[PDB]
């Protein structure tokens, strides 16, 4: 049982040790393409690169590289694309990926500016009347509407392939109060957000994988995906207590390095899954409780 | 060079 595992770790003061063990056991795969000199301006951080085996390839002959990885969770039957916050010169690549991968939703867990420093480009329009055109990939992006809540914002965007003239509605789920290398204000606020993404239909297998990002696409991003996949497994398995969150995280790390960046983020992931499980195990009244507890504007 | 992680 996760509650028992959580207490065992918490009471012994072993979070740093458990987390460091996961880091030590994590997969080590090559990232040769990410390191090619010509790709230097496509990486936000020198210490965060996608593995070659799981990287997302752009469908262009020029240069198919983007710092993004496909996290394919076989048993959970869900895939996610984790990517860095787009750079000024990779915003067109980012939307090209969204288009090509048939994604319906984009989950952003960081702010454009954090601690007086730029952590992600302003890759979507802030005003309806000021749409964006990405010349390099021939895509147009328009803000259709946005619903701003106390700690997160949901936006409806229209993405158009200017080559084929076809358009698609993309849902943007922006968590605006999650500090870098920090944790959500509470399991409640996090789960309320996660279930909003779920209820939107964006994570449905009928769509391409949801695109999840933070500044590097590994810390807050890994937390989001780890919680979601664990809950998926608990709903799917005969014995939900058989889900080992540490093993799920190691499985995810076979696809992208460094998922979950701090011991406290790992600790928070346990709390988020333990709380979310109360809903999966029936008692769907907790969902309204998180809603109320989140104080979403 | 820009780094995401802490090495201090
Ligand atoms: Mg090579």
């Amino acid at each position: 049982e996760m509650e028992k595992e959580f207490e065992q770790i918490d009471k012994s003061g072993s979070w740093a040790a458990i987390y460091q063990d996961i880091r030590h056991e994590a997969s080590d795969f090559p990232c040769r393409v990410a390191k090619l000199p010509k790709n230097k301006n496509r990486n936000r951080y020198r210490d965060v690169s996608p593995f070659d085996h799981s990287r997302i390839k752009l469908h262009q002959e020029d240069n198919d590289y983007i710092n993004a990885s496909l996290i394919k969770m076989e048993e959970a039957q869900r895939s996610y694309i984790l990517t860095q916050g787009p750079l000024p010169n990779t915003c067109g690549h980012f939307w090209e990926m969204v288009w090509e991968q048939k994604s319906r939703g984009v989950v952003m867990l960081n702010r454009v500016m954090e601690k007086g420093s730029l952590k992600c480009a302003q890759y979507w329009p802030q005003k309806e009347e000021k749409e964006m055109i990405f010349e390099d990939t021939n895509l147009k992006l328009t803000l259709i509407s946005e619903d701003i809540k106390s700690y997160y914002t949901v936006r409806q965007l229209e993405l158009e392939n200017l080559t084929t003239q076809e358009t698609r509605e993309i849902l943007h789920f922006h968590y605006t109060t999650w500090p870098d290398f920090g944790v959500p204000e509470s399991p409640a606020s996090f789960l309320n957000f996660l279930f909003k993404v779920r209820e939107s239909g964006s994570l449905s297998p009928e769509h391409g994988p949801v695109v999840v990002h933070s500044s590097a696409g590994i810390g807050r991003s890994g937390t989001f995906c780890l919680a979601d996949t664990c809950l998926l497994l608990m709903d799917k398995r005969k014995d939900p207590s058989s889900v080992d969150i540490k093993k799920v995280l190691l499985e995810m790390r076979k696809f992208r390095m460094g998922l979950i960046q701090t011991a406290d983020q790992l600790r928070f992931s346990y709390l988020a899954v333990i709380e979310g499980a109360k809903f999966i195990m029936g008692d769907s009244s907790v969902q309204d409780q998180w809603k109320e507890l989140s104080h979403e504007d | 060079l820009e780094f995401y992680m802490d090495y201090e």
